[PDB]
């Protein structure tokens, strides 16, 4: 008939746009944020793990402010490294946009979510929030400068 | 009683779709 | 029709419109507070998070769950010829609009400004929680009390005859709402109402994000099923009296599919979140690319049924590809016509709708879209494209054809949906190409900060994407006062004729008596067996393994297990009641 | 019609479209590096701003100025029956080709990178100066020499005739150009050639200036009026068969105000400039809003007869507005009717063209907009709108009607008159707002400084208006391309039938004989008059009183009187010339 | 007939612009930049001519710089104060739009933009060329930053 | 025949006009 034809154009279509993000999640590796559990009590964090280019970040997101170290919305990191990037929220359910690369995950309160991006080109990459968190929320980001 | 247009119709969609797709999908690669 | 189900249908119709104008209200008032020109933090005491929380459950929760009850109310009653039971029409109604007024209260007031999706653990006034959710179980009454009998009857009394598709569709809708209200009604009344009026004092707030979005995202698909049992029945009758509904098998069947695959689907609204075992998030990415293909199933039988219908009055178009859609009447007044300007531009929102569904949904491509504007791209150009274009269209032709009066300000009516269009394009293009490539975030004022031009917190790159869409929330401001002043013209005066209950139904093309399909048992048991088959893994994640301690509840202003086995056993033990029918 | 006619009308048709593909690539990579998407300095060695030389040249100086001598050669013929000299055509389609090639080298060579609009002392290479007045001067060949004879011999012996107003129309353009010749061919004669290929070594960069905008301003109603003959005569017969131009004296008096009032008007080109004394600029700005006027005229009677063609097929609508613009042939097929969407896609861009141009006149509301990116938004919803459609759509019309093929593709014309409409809404909108909030400048590469977000210029408030353009270039890309697939099928083949010169040419309404008017002597005199009683001021400054020395000529990648009393009396001389006749 | 309605519409509409736009430029005094001419050599500039509020500015628009003090491409200026902004090009005819205000002059060589405008609220307004330059015209602009 | 059409339509015009107008007009005031 006329439907086999459109059914088999659909189904092309969407087996094509399947088997593509399956290959850039399995292969080039771009993966969404899984379950990690070691024991992450996290309400603190950041560490220059493997000196030059690892590190392991870790923003706990307060209620209307992220924390990216000891209290400090902003914070500076060398080019070209490889974060490991932590976040967990304190409170409520709290995004975490970091608008330069594609790291955009939630903060859910007793969960760690994890995701290891690097920071190829210099700048400045503003960490801001989507998800709602009451009022005070349109004042909620932090940089995370890269020079 | 052939449905000749939305064939090519179709052919029109998910080449619109596909085009759109990709542009996010490539705006998905370039973020590093 | 009767006395007092006119009535019912009267309010179901009018009622959820004249609540739907706050949240067309706010709609402007937000794409002007995200455009960063009124600022400030409120206007007319509602802040920007309350007037949401409005824009957002007035819009899909009270008026849509309405607006269905009372057009299928009417579309039932019709193709069975039955007439409607008015002491359960009475209770439904009382039920609905109880719960909307529970609901709207305490969420005008400021007590929940939580959001239209609530997510724990920052939890609102119980009124908003109870409000909600007998808003919603208080549409079942019709189904389960009024037209699963008169259609049990309707059925048996022939007996060797299909249901009709306008019937078989508002079945396979209800029955996909019966079964998603399960989720929601888990998580409210056992999380979000105990923990309100604190009973419980902690909370998982992952597996109410879950358990949610087995409730956010059927629904989607509870509110697109209607959309297409008018875009089949009555849409080809719009179109030249001649038109058929080509391959009524076809739509059986995308309505089958609407019916397994719209269920298992709704973990791909929290790709990132970062509990649920990735993996399962890719069965769900893969579902999705299952569900979204039935409406490829629609946009092949509503738009052969159109090209049939036109190339029945215009034997001249034969054989002819793409000449036609020139032969449609767009911008026809005149006699069930006018319906048409609702139905295409709701079909184009909705062309582009769907493809930003199917990126949306492509698990990987979610990380560059999630939450941010273009969110607000996929569900305007959905929902209130053809969504709330059809349920515009059978709104004026409803109001008309059980009043009596004809149509008034038909040419105003006949307009709206080309601004309606219009101003959907040039604010949901704005903000989608705003959301993917400066990460323009959703849900934020960003109008006091994000684009204050003196507040420390600038990023002056997202003025443009914000600016050029204050003109879309102009435009479709003023394509839905068009309908309105068509609908309440329509409404009040004057009584011509008789008041019956008509709908223009096409049939059929190609009909086949086809008994795998319609037989909506031995599908719905694959539907329940299926979307628990494929919530046992997030459910079992969010639930153990998934979370490390429980949470309290914060109000908005202010920095303050059983519970899914029951769900389950719930819905697994759903079909002997879907089953006895 | 002839046979050589036939080639010379056809080598003006096609050679000004083959050769405005550049013009259109060019726009494309234009709205791609101001958008900063192209970034660097230059693309397959034409960098930006000589690239847009071209995109403006070659776009409203070697493509209107020809097509229309080609149009009118054809409109001429027709309406006046008469067949036209081929020992004159060939020497003016020598010269404008010859001009074109001159001005078109040493601009692809890259030795007049100056801008369109030669603004000094920013000298180019005499080639292009040279090139561009040979071009101008000579498409006046065929006006004195071919038509004013042909036309002096068919008034006289009827003898008691009114002018056709197809010839009315392009003697009243025609007279406007020989006289807005005069500043510019006085300017680049004795200003700016003597400059090039140095023999004087000075300038006055403010009389070049002015000067300048006694030819830039009277060239837009130069190309303006053909657009207008057309949506005058040819509009209401390419609607139904029954349509009449609503009051021809109507048309008459549009064309004798253009005619007067769009010579004084070009002091309104520079509001901003410092020499010229304020309270002249008011006096422009006072004519502006006159000549703004007939416009208003044009769109009454070509609205009118686009009304009373419609309600004349169509004996239902009679007394009713606004429910016609419903049945007029927005996309049909099938006989001088594909022409309706380039006529009507064009009066739409034209309807924001000219508030664009009332606003950017309004001389205080001009520092809002001057030289920002509004200015392209007033010049391409009117030039590439209205003028830029009607001459495809009688490119189109032409080539089919004078070389026998019926017209190829048909369906890709009728669509490319959307596609245009639509990527120029997408992209004025855009640069419009963006130019005036943030002062989007005009003529900047602004993609490699003013929006590279590593430059210490960055200005990011400019990325979203400059990013939510490249889709309006991308999709009047494919507007263009889809015409020009058109005109290319259509002049290739197949020869079917003779190739005559036919024209659907509508008739008179309400006719009348009125000599007041139909007089273009006494007509001509006034504007002459005027226009130098309006620019006696302007000219005393700039040229004493206005200046304090003269400028040297600078190339563009290097840091390097009795002028004006001819020009008066070469205008108040030319009496003789257009009185004798 | 219809015509005359047609005509008193649009009449009525010029009209009322007009009579608004000299409305603006008389009273209210937002004055085109009209001739002026004292002596103005002009390759210089900038003086704090009242003091507080009132000022001189002498913004020479070299080719493909500004040049607002002696070769300062930006420049600051107290704020509330009312300047007196003269622009003379040097060799070709630039634009000099202000973009926080309404200042948009030519600088044509040999002649003296004069406009006065006043800067009432603080931040940057950035002095950028409009009309074309030459190459290097993209990369020609410069600040008055108003703190 | 009375052109009761386009009156109409330039009442729309003009309405249309003194709109964007005076939103540019506006922005002119505005700027100091
Ligand atoms: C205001 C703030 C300023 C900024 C906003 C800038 C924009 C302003 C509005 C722009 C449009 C104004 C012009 C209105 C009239 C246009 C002429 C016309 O509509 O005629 C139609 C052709 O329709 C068009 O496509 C024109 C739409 C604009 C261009 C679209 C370009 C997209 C690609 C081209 C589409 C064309 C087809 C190609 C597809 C591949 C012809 O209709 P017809 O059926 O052929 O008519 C035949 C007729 O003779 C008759 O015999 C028949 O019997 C019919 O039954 C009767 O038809 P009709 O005459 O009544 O025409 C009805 C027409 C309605 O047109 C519209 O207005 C829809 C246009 C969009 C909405 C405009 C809103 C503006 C106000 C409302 C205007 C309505 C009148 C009220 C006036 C006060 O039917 C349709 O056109 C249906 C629409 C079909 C295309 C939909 C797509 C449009 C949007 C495109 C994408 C935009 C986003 C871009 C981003 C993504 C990049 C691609
Ligand atoms: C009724 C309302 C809705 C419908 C219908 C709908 C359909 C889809 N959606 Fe969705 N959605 C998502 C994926 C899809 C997919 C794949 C489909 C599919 O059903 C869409 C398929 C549609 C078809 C593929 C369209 C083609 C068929 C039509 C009929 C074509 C017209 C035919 C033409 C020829 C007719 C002729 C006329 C002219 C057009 C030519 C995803 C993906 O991960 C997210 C969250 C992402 C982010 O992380 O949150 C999401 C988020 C939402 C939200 C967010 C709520 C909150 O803000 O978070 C809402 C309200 C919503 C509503 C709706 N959604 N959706
Ligand atoms: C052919 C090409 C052109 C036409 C025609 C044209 C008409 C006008 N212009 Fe202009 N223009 C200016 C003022 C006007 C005014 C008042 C009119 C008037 O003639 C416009 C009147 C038009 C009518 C008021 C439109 C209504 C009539 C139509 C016919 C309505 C349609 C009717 C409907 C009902 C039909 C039904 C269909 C639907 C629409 C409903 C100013 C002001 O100070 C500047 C420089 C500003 C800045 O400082 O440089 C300027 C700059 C330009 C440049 C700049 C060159 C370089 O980039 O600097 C170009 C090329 C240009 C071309 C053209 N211009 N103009
Ligand atoms: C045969 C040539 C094939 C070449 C195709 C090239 C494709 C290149 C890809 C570019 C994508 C843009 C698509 C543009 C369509 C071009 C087709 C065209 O203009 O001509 C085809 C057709 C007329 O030709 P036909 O119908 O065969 O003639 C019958 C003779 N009695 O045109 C028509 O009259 C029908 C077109 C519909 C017009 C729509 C008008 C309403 C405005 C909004 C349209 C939206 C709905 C249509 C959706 C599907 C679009 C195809
Ligand atoms: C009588 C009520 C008066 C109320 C007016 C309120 C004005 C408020 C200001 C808002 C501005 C938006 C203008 C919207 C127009 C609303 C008018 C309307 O929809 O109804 C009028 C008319 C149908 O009514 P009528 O023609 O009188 O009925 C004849 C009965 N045999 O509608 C029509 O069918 C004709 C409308 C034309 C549709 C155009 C379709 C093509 C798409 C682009 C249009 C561009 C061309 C039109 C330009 C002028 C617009 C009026
Ligand atoms: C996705 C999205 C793209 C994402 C961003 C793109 C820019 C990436 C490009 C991009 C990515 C970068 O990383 C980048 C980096 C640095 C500089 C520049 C860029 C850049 O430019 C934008 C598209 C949004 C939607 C899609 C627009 C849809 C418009 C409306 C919602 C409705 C109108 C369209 C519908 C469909 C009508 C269809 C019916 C009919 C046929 C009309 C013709 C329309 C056409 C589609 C044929
Ligand atoms: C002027 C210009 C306004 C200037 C800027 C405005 C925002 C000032 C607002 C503004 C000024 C500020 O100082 C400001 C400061 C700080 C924050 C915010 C702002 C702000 O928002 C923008 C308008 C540009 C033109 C005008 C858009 C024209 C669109 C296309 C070119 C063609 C489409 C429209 C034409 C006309 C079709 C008409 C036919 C038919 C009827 C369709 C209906 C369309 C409608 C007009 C009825
Ligand atoms: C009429 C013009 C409308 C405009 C200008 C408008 C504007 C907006 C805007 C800008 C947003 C984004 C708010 C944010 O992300 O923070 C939004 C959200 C939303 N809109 Fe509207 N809207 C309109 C109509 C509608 C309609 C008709 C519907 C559905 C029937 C609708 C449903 C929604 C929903 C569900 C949301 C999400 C709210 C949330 O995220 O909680 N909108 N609207
Ligand atoms: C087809 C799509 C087109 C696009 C995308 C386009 C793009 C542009 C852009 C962005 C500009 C501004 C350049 C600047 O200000 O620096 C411009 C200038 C201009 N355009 Fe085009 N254009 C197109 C077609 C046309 C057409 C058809 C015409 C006239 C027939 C035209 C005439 C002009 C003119 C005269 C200029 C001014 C150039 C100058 O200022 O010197 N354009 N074009
Ligand atoms: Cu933290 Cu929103
Ligand atoms: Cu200095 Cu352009």
């Amino acid at each position: 008939r006329a439907e086999k034809t459109g059914l088999t154009l659909a189904l092309i279509l969407l087996l094509t746009f399947f088997s593509l993000i399956v290959y850039a999640a399995k292969g080039l590796k771009i993966d969404i944020p899984t379950c990690v559990t070691d024991v992450e009590p996290f309400q603190e964090g950041k560490l220059i793990k493997h000196g030059d280019k690892r590190y392991e970040l870790h923003i706990l997101a307060r209620m209307w402010y992220f924390d990216f170290n000891k209290g400090a919305t902003e914070i500076k990191i060398p080019v070209g490294s490889v974060v490991d990037i932590f976040t967990t929220s304190k409170d409520v359910v709290h995004g975490v946009h970091i608008h330069g690369t594609n790291y955009n995950v939630m903060a859910i309160p007793g969960t760690v979510g994890y995701m290891r991006i690097k920071f190829e080109k210099p700048g400045v990459y503003h960490v801001v929030c989507h998800e709602f968190c009451g009022v005070g929320h349109h004042a909620m980001q932090g940089k995370i400068i890269v020079e | 009683f052939f449905p000749s247009g939305t064939i090519a119709f179709f052919i029109f969609m998910m080449v619109f779709y596909a085009v759109l797709w990709f542009m996010i999908y490539w705006v998905l690669l370039e973020r590093g | 029709v009767s006395n007092a189900i006119k009535f019912i249908i009267l309010t179901e119709i009018i009622f959820p419109t004249l609540l739907l104008v706050f949240g067309i209200y706010h709609g402007v008032m937000q794409v002007f507070y995200r455009s960063g020109i009124i600022k400030a933090e409120s206007f007319l005491g509602i802040d920007y998070y309350q007037g949401l929380t409005l824009h957002g459950v007035i819009n899909v929760i009270v008026y849509t769950t309405i607006f269905i009850v009372g057009f299928s109310n009417a579309i039932v009653a019709y193709s069975l010829k039955k007439p409607l039971r008015e002491k359960v029409q009475w209770i439904a109604l009382g039920m609905m609009v109880i719960g909307t007024l529970m609901a709207a209260w305490a969420m005008f007031t400021g007590r929940a400004t939580v959001l239209y999706t609530f997510y724990p653990p920052l939890i609102a006034h119980w009124t908003f929680y109870l409000g909600a959710v007998l808003l919603v179980l208080g549409s079942l009454v019709p189904f389960f009390f009024d037209w699963i009998p008169s259609a049990i009857q309707w059925k048996r009394e022939n007996p060797d005859q299909k249901l009709p598709l306008a019937v078989f569709g508002t079945f396979v809708n209800f029955i996909l709402w019966t079964i998603m209200i399960v989720p929601v009604a888990i998580e409210i009344l056992f999380q979000l109402l105990p923990l309100s009026l604190g009973l419980v004092d902690e909370i998982n707030p992952l597996l109410a994000r879950t358990l949610f979005w087995f409730f956010g995202h059927p629904v989607v698909y509870f509110w697109l099923l209607p959309a297409y049992v008018a875009l089949y029945t009555i849409l080809p009758k719009i179109v030249s009296e001649k038109g058929k509904l080509y391959s009524d098998p076809a739509a059986r069947l995308a309505f089958i599919l609407f019916l397994i695959f719209s269920l298992p689907v709704g973990l791909h609204h929290q790709f990132t979140d970062p509990g649920i075992t990735n993996t399962w998030k890719l069965i769900h990415a893969l579902f999705t690319f299952g569900v979204a293909l039935p409406s490829m199933i629609t946009a092949f039988t509503v738009a052969t049924s159109l090209e049939y219908s036109v190339k029945a009055e215009h034997p001249e178009l034969k054989n002819s590809k793409f000449y036609w859609w020139t032969f449609l009447p767009f911008m026809r007044l005149e006699g069930n016509k006018w319906m048409f300007s609702y139905f295409f531009a709701g079909l184009v929102l909705f062309f582009i709708g769907g493809i930003t569904g199917i990126v949306n949904a492509s698990y990987n491509v979610n990380l560059v879209v999630h939450n941010t504007a273009y969110v607000p791209g996929h569900f305007h150009t959905t929902v209130g494209g053809l969504v709330l274009l059809v349920f515009f269209a059978l709104s004026l032709y409803m109001v008309s054809k059980l009043r009596g009066s004809e149509v008034k300000l038909k040419g105003l009516a006949v307009l709206a949906p080309y601004f309606w269009m219009q101003g959907m394009f040039m604010f949901s293009y704005a903000m989608m190409v705003g959301g993917v490539v400066v990460g323009f975030p959703r849900r934020t004022n960003a109008g006091l900060t994000y684009l204050n031009p003196d507040s420390p917190l600038y990023r002056p790159e997202w003025t443009g994407y914000a600016q050029l869409a204050a003109v879309g929330g102009v435009l479709l401001a003023i394509g839905f006062a068009f309908y309105f002043a068509s609908l309440i013209a329509t409404a009040l005066a004057p009584k011509v004729r008789e008041s019956t209950l008509e709908f223009p139904i096409a049939d059929a093309y190609h009909d086949a008596p086809a008994p795998l399909l319609n037989n909506l048992k031995t599908w719905t048991v694959a539907a329940i067996i299926l979307a628990v088959l494929s919530y046992i893994p997030p459910l079992y994640d969010a639930s153990v393994r998934g979370v490390f301690f429980k949470s309290p509840a914060y109000n908005e202003k202010f920095p303050m297990g059983a519970e899914k086995k029951e769900e389950k056993k719930e819905l697994s033990k759903a079909e002997g009641g879907i089953t006895q029918k």
